[PDB]
């Protein structure tokens, strides 16, 4: 994932 | 739904009797609990040192990389006074300065982390030349990315933190206030402009976005930005504080779920995440600062609700980290403790620490960076050491 996803 | 993401809290809530083991009537930790914290810190540092041998050489950032490890050791040096901690910090600083990419401006994810941490480390080691060179580079870093977002990981408040970090640690105004002021003005202008563009103005005079979403929380969203704008450090005028920031803060307060938690983005219906990055553990900072600045009871009542949500659903299956983990969640209790002087919240923090003292015994997932400041063990160690003197404790790379 990307850094702080969802 | 939150329930599915958390372990049941096995501990009883505060009473004077249960609390006696942890701290005295002045909120000062017992010698015994202090030592148990220290013993765990020493044990975990051993594992962290070993684990970091396998970490990506290229990532020098505060969030996941080398500069973050240096943040921890500078802290441990301040807490324990052991010179070996300062030496460890030096090594990690050196690694981090070899990893500048010139792509980002923030303390957490950009070149500002290496540079600001290096400035402080060199200063603590009486190396004026290197310290001053780092400050110069940090000041000029502004230019590399205009049209940056406004948030913590990639945007303007992330760069501002780096500047404040230097000033705090030098104890003097090494970065002129005028530099901070200019960035603050850009943030406010950007917020007014976007609210005007989208016609938010009537309900929220300011609005911000990151990767085309209206994030609400500390890491990427409104709560982080407003927390900063309300800080005396940033010197926003009384005029703008009342006409722009306060109504915008109130808009965020109104997004609250029935549970007391907050959505990750405006319009998100799923009440799921109890993290610093998304939800009550990050939104609480805005609430507490709003209380300090505006003195309206509603902000304090909302903060109490946050603490209660976190006490119930804050021990995460995700792990023990800061960004989204039990240690980061525990900091929410310390911030409320430090506002109210209510020992109940110091107690809750101590119990969350008790949980962290059984690190790795709960079946928690392994983080993507298992030893890092924001995802891994360094952050958990940071919290345990910070708890030793609770009144001075601050969520690292964020809280002012
Ligand atoms: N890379 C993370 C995992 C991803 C993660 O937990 N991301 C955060 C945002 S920074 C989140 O809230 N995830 C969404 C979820 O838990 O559903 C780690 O190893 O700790
Ligand atoms: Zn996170």
């Amino acid at each position: 994932g990307f850094l702080t996803e969802y | 739904h939150m329930a599915q993401r958390a372990f049941p809290n096995p501990y009883a809530d505060y009473n004077k009797s249960l609390a006696e083991g942890y701290f005295d009537a002045a909120g000062r930790l017992t010698p015994e609990f202090s030592q148990r914290l220290t013993n765990k810190i020493r044990e975990l540092l051993q594992q962290m040192e070993r684990g970091l041998k396998s970490a990506d050489p290229r990532d020098g950032t505060g969030y996941t990389g080398w500069a973050g490890i240096a943040v921890l050791y500078l802290h441990l040096y301040d807490v324990f006074g052991d010179p070996a901690y300062l030496q460890l910090a030096h090594g990690y600083v050196k690694q981090s300065l070899n990893c500048l990419t010139k792509r980002s401006i923030t303390f957490l994810c950009g070149d500002a982390g290496p540079l600001a941490v290096a400035a402080v480390l060199y200063h603590k080691m009486n190396n004026e030349k290197q310290a001053e060179d780092c400050i110069t580079r940090l000041i000029h870093l502004n230019k590399i990315d205009p049209h940056a977002p406004n948030e913590m990981l990639y945007g303007r408040i992330g760069y501002i933190y780096a500047l404040l970090f230097v000033n705090k640690n030098f104890g003097v105004e090494k970065i002129p206030q005028s530099h901070i002021q200019q960035i603050c003005e850009t943030i406010l202008t950007s917020g007014e402009n976007l609210a005007r563009k989208r016609n938010f103005t009537a309900k929220s005079p300011l609005m911000y976005e990151w990767y085309q979403e209206y994030y609400v929380g500390a890491a990427h969203g409104l709560a982080g930005i407003y927390y900063y704008l309300m800080q005396p450090s940033l010197q926003v005028s009384q005029g703008k504080l009342h006409s722009l920031v306060k109504p915008s803060v109130d808009y965020v307060c109104q997004l609250k779920f029935p549970s007391g938690n907050y959505p990750p983005c405006i319009g998100d219906n799923r009440d799921l995440l109890v993290h610093w990055c998304h939800g009550a553990p990050g939104v609480i900072y805005m609430l507490i600062q709003a209380y300090k600045v505006f003195r309206e009871e509603k902000y304090l009542c909302d903060a109490y609700q946050c603490a209660d949500v976190i006490w119930q659903y804050g021990l995460l299956k995700k792990g023990y980290g800061l960004c989204h983990g039990s240690a980061g969640n525990a900091y929410a209790f310390l911030t409320l403790y430090n506002l109210t002087q209510d020992m109940k919240y110091l107690y809750r923090a101590c119990k969350f620490a008790e949980w962290c003292l059984e690190y790795g015994e709960h079946g928690c997932r392994t983080p993507d960076t298992p030893f890092s400041l924001f995802e891994g063990m360094a952050g958990t160690i940071y919290f345990l050491a910070d708890l030793l003197v609770p009144t001075k404790a601050r969520f690292p790379a964020f809280e002012l």
